[PDB]
């Protein structure tokens, strides 16, 4: 077949010998500093790897390891920033007065006299007043406590250390060869279908067991406290159905196309939330579930190993 | 593990490890002699 | 090639020397070319015994308490829903265990890390484990050239499958069996999600009325 | 070794029957060190001549005197009337010395095979060895030996297993129905199918600790389950 | 009783539909693909796939046309049911 | 051929069974220069023979308060002592320092020197500080029966003995801190709960070693 997982087994051997020895990408800057013009071109070069070789399977294998390390990198953040909110944070504070709380998960160490930066927030809390949207994306997902915000840093953690185990095994242990890189068609095909429709789904089945009725309790004026667990509307199908009565019906009305019986908790309200000022996460959860089906099909548009789809 | 700490004696790294620990020192200076405007002590 | 879905391109590859091979890889992921990482032909073919192996266990482990309580042979305390055995606390656990699950599960990490990782140094380096002192056991843990079929003193206990031909019918059983068990198990887990009962408790249900207890029927 | 532990298995080829009772059965590969084996050997007959006097003594002490559980005769208060409320720590210190010097002897001579033959008290006297586990003499003086030993030994072995079984299932049987082997028998021809393995494994009838002269012995069973 | 509802019908028939067009020569295949222009042609199928039909007709194509007929009846019964035709 | 760590594994090139509980175990190649690894040696030895000694005494004066003798728990003796007897902590602290300053320099500079500490300059004290092996000084100070002397085989097995006590002590001087940071008692007030219910009664059932549950 044409569309196959093809790989160099062991292509590159881990050692430090080469982190000792600055510029050994190049034949340029190998032979070592001369002038300080060298210690610039050592980083304008470092990732410009068409330049370090030319044939085009080394560089798309480094291309793919770095993007696993920007990936990991971007978990580490990630990480930090549910770590932040779960440490360093207001939030629980936040999620029962959202309106006159300032939303803050940094603080400062008082050394040199920046404690004054540590200000006054709200929530009996002191620190920077931040605005990145994290409480509010945080409260749309339903998370009403620092202890998932903590265990999401360590997911992230775990999923950064994957991320570069995967950029080190895809570059010295199992590297693709150029022939799977350039199998555009079904790169496409599974991006669509798999990265944003798969995703989108999966979003938006968060949406309707997790983010809804959370929301939903959270905007009738329950304290987060007393609001169910997550887990506890997974299992019990009774607490959904009282909040969303569709849910009485089961899985039943998407299979026999009866999907009105769903317009609880699948909407086109639009306009905005008059309690949150936010948009409908009913609307957003069907708007997710379209964009599902949408791209689930767009990712069976291209001609991968069976007849069927086309070739670009 | 020669080459790995001839990394880490690398320019950049070496530069990271003793600025850390001027800033430290300086840092914890700082916190345990606050405010030192003049020398009186 | 049998088993409909099966195709020119794999069986490029599937000559019918493994245990189970009916030509169906469509993905193609036991093409030995420029297939290395875990998608080498060995490590797919073990994984596919080992999953076997412990799938097959655990489709008897799952229905094996709740038939041998409908039998009346264990008390109706230890007649559980596999679910609800602790494995899955949120569906349930069983208050009478000698320890607390987590004693227990610290208990599994010793025992498991220890079979599995002498397993995994037999698969790296086959002439191993019968190198260095384990009390004695050295002896069993010679294996074979492969991985999945040691077959040692303890392995092939009774020493079954003595010419060739038998033992490759006994690995065809074996991965069928397997496979078969493979299925069961994610049946079990579906039929748990979608019914929330047992699955014998399942197959009664459907034996009883099968028009009006099916996957189509309990949707709602 | 002929006649093996199973109709399709070959034996190791360590044992080859100069052993008596070889089946060759070794799943585990233990033997496979000679060292091993010989120290296995020693240990086997130990246990197996240990477990003949503890069914021996168990049965013969239900059909002498059943007024007594043998799960419970090592108790202070059920000794007879000569030991009864003894101390036992000079009991205990009694049996610690004598089975001392004699697992000591034993184990010299396991060490350095025929060294320990001769009474250190009474230069004159020397037991002999054929074998290593076999010292005779003394310890054979009905002279039982000097004829078939070979067979002699597989009937020692082979009622020694049993008598291993036997114990542990003796061991078992009063921990789950709480009665005695002969009382366990009876129980079975009593009720064969309302008093068996079933609806008595699952339930322990030893206390969680005995009180022993001050002492508190943790006293546990071979399985988890009711006490 | 869905078994027998207009949505039963309307969906084994726009499947079956699918799957007979396909079968018989009216629906590109995995063995027959289409120009530019929609004239269906001979594919080269980029696996190679064995199947026991008189056409070739793999359980690929049994899925990608149950996929495609799924869609057409799903669109079909919810828009009767949009316009209140059902 | 040796026993390794982790079996199968073939041990790397610098550990060769030369060193004393010599079992391949450089995951992270730390001791791959040799220099290096000599210090790592002793480093070892020093560790876990100062473990040894604090894993004996934690033992034996946890033995002494369960028991009922008058002593403290091996978190509480320092104050106990300081307190008891009017000891000044900082003076104690800083004749500590002096005498192991005093010892630890002439450690430091027979393994940089292995040829010095013996001309004689300390108190005319020639043999008695030149040092056997890197980390095993001997002498009749050090070793005042010879028991590295005479029997060459019974000091290898002591050389593995010691090590072996030595990680041994170490782990055991980890689990007593990890123990009083857990349970917040004693090392045998621990080993008595435990042998008190072994279930039910571990490190999973604190719900500080394992917070799920
Ligand atoms: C997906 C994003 C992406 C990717 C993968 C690349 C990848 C590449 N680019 Mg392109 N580029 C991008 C985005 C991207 N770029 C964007 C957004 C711009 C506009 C700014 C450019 C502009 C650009 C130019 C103009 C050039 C490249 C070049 C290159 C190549 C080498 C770059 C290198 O070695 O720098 C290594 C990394 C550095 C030297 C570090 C730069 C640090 C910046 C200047 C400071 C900013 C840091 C921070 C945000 C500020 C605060 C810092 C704090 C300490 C004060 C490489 C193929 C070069 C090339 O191909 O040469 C032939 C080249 O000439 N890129
Ligand atoms: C984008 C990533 C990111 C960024 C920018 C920060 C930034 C910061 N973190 Mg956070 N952190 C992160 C990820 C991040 N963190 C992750 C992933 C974790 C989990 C491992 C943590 C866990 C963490 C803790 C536990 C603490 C911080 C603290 C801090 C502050 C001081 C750190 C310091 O002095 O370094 C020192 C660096 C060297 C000595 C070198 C600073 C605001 C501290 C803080 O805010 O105290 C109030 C603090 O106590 N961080
Ligand atoms: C310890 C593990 C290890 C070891 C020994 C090696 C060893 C090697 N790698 Mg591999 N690699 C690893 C892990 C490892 N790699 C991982 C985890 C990845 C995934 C990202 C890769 C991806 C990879 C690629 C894609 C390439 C290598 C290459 C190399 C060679 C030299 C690299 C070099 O100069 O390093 C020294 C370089 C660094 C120390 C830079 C590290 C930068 C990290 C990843 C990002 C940090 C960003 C940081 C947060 C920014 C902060 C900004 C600041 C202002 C705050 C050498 C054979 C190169 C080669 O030519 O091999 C033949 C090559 O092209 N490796
Ligand atoms: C990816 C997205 C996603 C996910 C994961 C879920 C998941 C779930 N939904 Mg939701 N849902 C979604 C999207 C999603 N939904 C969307 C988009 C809609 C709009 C149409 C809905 C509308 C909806 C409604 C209206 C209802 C649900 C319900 C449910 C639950 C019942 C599942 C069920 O019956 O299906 C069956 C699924 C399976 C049979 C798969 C289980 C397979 C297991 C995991 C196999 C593993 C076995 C393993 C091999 C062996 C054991 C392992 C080990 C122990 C040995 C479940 C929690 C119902 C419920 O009860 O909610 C509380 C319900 O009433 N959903
Ligand atoms: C951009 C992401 C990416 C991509 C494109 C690849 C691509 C590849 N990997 Mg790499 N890999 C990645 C990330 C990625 N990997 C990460 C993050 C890890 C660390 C966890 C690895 C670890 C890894 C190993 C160890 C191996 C590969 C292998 C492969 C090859 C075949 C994989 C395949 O088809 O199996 C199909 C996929 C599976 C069988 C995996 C199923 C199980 C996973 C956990 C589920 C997928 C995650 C899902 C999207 C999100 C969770 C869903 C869940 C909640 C339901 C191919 C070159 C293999 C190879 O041939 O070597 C190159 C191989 O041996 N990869
Ligand atoms: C029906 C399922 C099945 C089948 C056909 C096989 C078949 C085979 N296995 Mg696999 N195996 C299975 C399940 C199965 N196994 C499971 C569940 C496990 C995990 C416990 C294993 C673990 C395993 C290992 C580790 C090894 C094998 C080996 C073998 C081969 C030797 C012959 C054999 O096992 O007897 C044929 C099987 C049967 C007749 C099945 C009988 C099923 C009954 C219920 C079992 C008897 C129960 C009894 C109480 C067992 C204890 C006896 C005694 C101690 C009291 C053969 C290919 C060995 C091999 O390939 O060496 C060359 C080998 O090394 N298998
Ligand atoms: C003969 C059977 C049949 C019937 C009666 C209907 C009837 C309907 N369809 Mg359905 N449909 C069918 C077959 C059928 N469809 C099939 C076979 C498919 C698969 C391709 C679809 C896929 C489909 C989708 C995806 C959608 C509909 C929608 C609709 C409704 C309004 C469409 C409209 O006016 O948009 C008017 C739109 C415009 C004038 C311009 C739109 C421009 C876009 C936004 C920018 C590009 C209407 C009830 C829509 C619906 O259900 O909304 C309630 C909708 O979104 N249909
Ligand atoms: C010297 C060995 C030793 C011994 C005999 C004990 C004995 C005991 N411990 Mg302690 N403990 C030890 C080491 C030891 N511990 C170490 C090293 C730690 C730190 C991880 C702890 C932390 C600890 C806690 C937190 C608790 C106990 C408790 C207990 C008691 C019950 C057992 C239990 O809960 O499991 C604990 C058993 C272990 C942690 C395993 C033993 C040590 C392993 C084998 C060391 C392995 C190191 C490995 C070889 C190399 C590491 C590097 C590798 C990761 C690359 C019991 C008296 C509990 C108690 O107080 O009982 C009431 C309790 O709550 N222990
Ligand atoms: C936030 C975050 C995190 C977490 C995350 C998560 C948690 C995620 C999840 C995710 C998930 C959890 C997902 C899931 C998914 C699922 C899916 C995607 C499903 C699907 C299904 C389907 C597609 C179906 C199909 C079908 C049907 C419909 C019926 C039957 C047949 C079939 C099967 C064909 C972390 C830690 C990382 C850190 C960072 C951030
Ligand atoms: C054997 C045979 C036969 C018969 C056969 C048959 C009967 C078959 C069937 C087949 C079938 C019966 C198939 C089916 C398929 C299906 C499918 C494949 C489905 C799919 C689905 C989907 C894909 C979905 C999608 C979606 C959703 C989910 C939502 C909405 C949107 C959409 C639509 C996208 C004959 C002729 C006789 C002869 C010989 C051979
Ligand atoms: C393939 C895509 C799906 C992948 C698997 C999805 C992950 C599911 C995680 C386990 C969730 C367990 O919960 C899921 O099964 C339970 C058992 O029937 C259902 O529980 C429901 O049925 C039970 C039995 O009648 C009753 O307690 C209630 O009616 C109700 O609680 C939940 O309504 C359902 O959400």
């Amino acid at each position: 077949k044409k569309v196959k997982i093809a790989v160099d087994r062991n292509p590159v051997e881990t050692s430090f010998e080469k982190w000792a020895k600055p510029g050994h990408f190049s034949r340029t800057l190998s032979k070592g500093p001369n002038t300080t013009t060298w210690i610039w071109n050592l980083h304008a070069d470092a990732h410009d790897f068409d330049s370090h070789t030319s044939d085009l399977e080394e560089i798309s294998r480094k291309v793919f390891s770095a993007h696993f390390g920007q990936l990991g990198i971007i978990f580490i953040w990630l990480s930090g920033m549910y770590f932040h909110g779960a440490r360093f944070s207001n939030y629980e504070a936040w999620l029962s007065d959202p309106t006159h709380i300032k939303p803050s998960a940094q603080v400062v160490w008082p050394i040199v006299g920046q404690e004054i930066l540590n200000g006054d927030v709200g929530g009996g809390f002191q620190g920077i007043q931040i605005t990145s949207g994290f409480f509010q994306l945080w409260r749309a997902s339903g998370i009403t406590s620092e202890l998932q915000l903590y265990t999401t840093a360590i997911g992230g953690l775990v999923m950064a250390a994957a991320m570069f185990f995967a950029g080190w095994f895809h570059y010295h242990k199992a590297a693709p060869k150029l022939e799977w890189f350039q199998n555009v068609e079904s790169m496409l095909n599974h991006h669509l279908g798999g990265l944003l429709g798969l995703g989108s789904l999966a979003w938006a089945g968060h949406q309707i067991h997790v983010s809804l009725p959370v929301n939903k309790l959270l905007d009738a004026g329950v304290d987060p406290k007393e609001i169910p667990l997550p887990h506890d509307l997974l299992l019990n199908r009774a607490i959904m159905a009282d909040l969303y009565p569709s849910f009485a019906k089961g899985i039943a009305p998407f299979f026999t196309l009866n999907w009105s019986e769903y317009s609880d908790f699948l909407t086109f309200k639009g306009g905005l939330n008059p309690v949150t000022g936010g948009l409908w996460l009913s609307d957003t959860a069907h708007h997710h579930v379209a964009i599902a089906v949408l791209f689930l099909v767009a990712g069976h548009m291209y001609r991968t190993n069976w007849g069927i789809g086309h070739s670009m | 593990m020669k080459d790995f700490t001839t990394y880490l004696s690398t320019a950049p790294v070496i530069a990271t490890i003793w600025f850390t620990f001027t800033a430290g020192l300086l840092i914890e200076i700082n916190r345990y002699f606050p405010d030192p405007l003049v020398f009186s002590f | 090639q049998l088993y409909v879905g099966a195709s020119q391109s794999s069986l490029a590859y599937l000559d019918g020397s493994l245990p189970g091979d009916f030509g169906f890889d469509p993905l193609g992921l036991l093409d030995p070319v420029n297939s290395g990482g875990f998608i080498e032909p060995k490590w797919l073919q073990y994984s596919e015994v080992i999953h076997a192996r412990w799938a097959m266990l655990g489709a008897a482990g799952c229905i094996a308490p709740e038939v041998l309580g409908a039998a009346g042979l264990i008390p109706d305390a230890t007649n559980i829903k596999w679910f609800e055995s602790g494995v899955i606390p949120p569906a349930g656990s069983y208050n009478g265990y000698w320890a607390d699950p987590y004693t227990i599960f610290f208990v599994e990490i010793v025992a498991m890390q220890f079979a599995e990782l002498r397993r995994l140094q037999d698969f790296r380096y086959p002439g191993s484990m019968g190198q260095q002192y384990f009390l004695g056991l050295e002896a069993i843990f010679k294996g074979s050239g492969d991985a999945a079929y040691p077959g040692g003193p303890f392995f092939n206990l009774f020493n079954l499958g003595k010419t060739e031909a038998a033992m490759k019918e006994l690995k065809l059983k074996e991965i069928k069996n397997g496979r078969l068990a493979m299925l069961a198990m994610l049946g079990y887990g579906a039929q748990a999600v979608m019914t929330g009962k047992g699955p014998f408790q399942n197959l009664v249900e459907h034996l009883a009325d099968p028009v009006n207890n099916n996957i189509l029927t309990n949707f709602a | 070794d002929r006649k093996l532990w199973a109709p399709g298995v070959v034996a190791p080829e360590y044992l080859k029957g100069d052993l008596a009772g070889d089946y060759g059965w070794d799943p585990l590969g233990l033997g496979a060190d000679p060292t091993a084996l010989k120290w296995y050997r020693q240990s086997e007959l130990q246990h197996a001549r240990w477990a003949m006097l503890g069914v021996a003594g168990v049965l013969v002490q239900e059909i002498v005197k059943p007024d007594v559980y043998f799960y419970e005769a090592g108790l202070p208060q059920n000794l007879p009337e000569p030991f009864t409320n003894i101390n036992m720590g000079g009991l205990l210190a009694w049996e610690f010395i004598l089975m001392h010097w004699v697992e000591v002897r034993r184990w010299q001579d396991y060490k350095n095979f025929g060294s320990v033959n001769e009474d250190p008290i009474f230069k004159g006297n020397k037991v002999p060895n054929p074998e290593m586990g076999y010292p005779g003499g003394i310890f054979d003086p009905f002279g039982f030996s000097k004829g078939n030993l070979k067979e002699l030994q597989t009937k020692e072995i082979k009622n020694g297993r049993l008598a291993m079984i036997a114990y542990m299932a003796f061991i078992l049987q009063a921990q789950a129905t709480g009665k005695g082997p002969l009382a366990a028998l009876s129980a079975h021809l009593s009720n064969p199918f309302g008093n068996n393995i079933l609806k008595n494994i699952g339930t322990c009838t030893v206390p969680h600790s005995v009180d022993v002269q001050g002492l508190t012995i943790p006293l546990t069973c071979l399985w988890p389950g009711s006490q | 009783g869905f078994i027998g509802s207009s949505t039963n019908l309307i969906m084994v028939a726009s499947t079956t539909a699918t799957l007979a067009a396909a079968r018989f020569g009216l629906a590109p295949t995995v063995k027959k693909n289409t120009t530019a222009g929609l004239k269906l042609v001979d594919s080269k199928n980029s696996a190679g796939v064995i199947s026991n039909d008189p056409a070739g007709f793999t359980i690929v194509d049994v899925l990608a046309m149950g996929a495609a007929g799924h869609g057409l009846g799903v669109g079909i019964v919810l828009g009767l049911k949009g316009i209140g035709a059902l | 051929v040796r026993p390794v760590w982790f079996p199968g594994n073939p041990p790397p090139a610098h550990l060769d069974g030369s060193l004393a509980g010599d079992y391949g175990f450089d995951p992270l190649f730390l001791g791959q220069e040799p220099q290096t690894l000599k210090w790592y040696v002793q480093a070892e030895l020093v560790h876990g023979r100062f473990a040894m000694l604090g894993a004996a005494g934690i033992i034996l004066t946890s033995i002494g308060a369960k028991v009922g003798l008058g002593f403290p728990e091996w978190y509480d003796a320092g104050k106990v002592v300081v307190e008891k007897n009017n000891i000044d902590f900082p003076t104690l602290m800083v004749i500590q320092f002096y005498l192991m300053g005093w010892a630890e320099t002439k450690r430091w500079y027979d393994f940089k020197n292995p040829g010095s500490q013996a001309d004689g300059s300390f108190l005319g004290f020639t043999e008695e500080f030149k040092g056997l092996e890197n980390g095993y000084p001997g002498g009749r100070f050090f070793d005042p029966m010879g028991l590295s002397r005479g029997d060459a085989a019974k000091y290898q097995e002591y050389k593995q003995k010691e090590v072996k006590n030595g990680r041994l002590a170490m782990i055991a001087c980890l689990g007593f801190a990890a123990q009083y940071a857990a349970t917040g008692k004693g090392p045998l007030d621990n080993l008595a709960d435990h042998l008190a219910d072994p279930n039910h009664v571990n490190f999973a059932t604190n719900g500080v070693s394992i917070p799920i549950a």
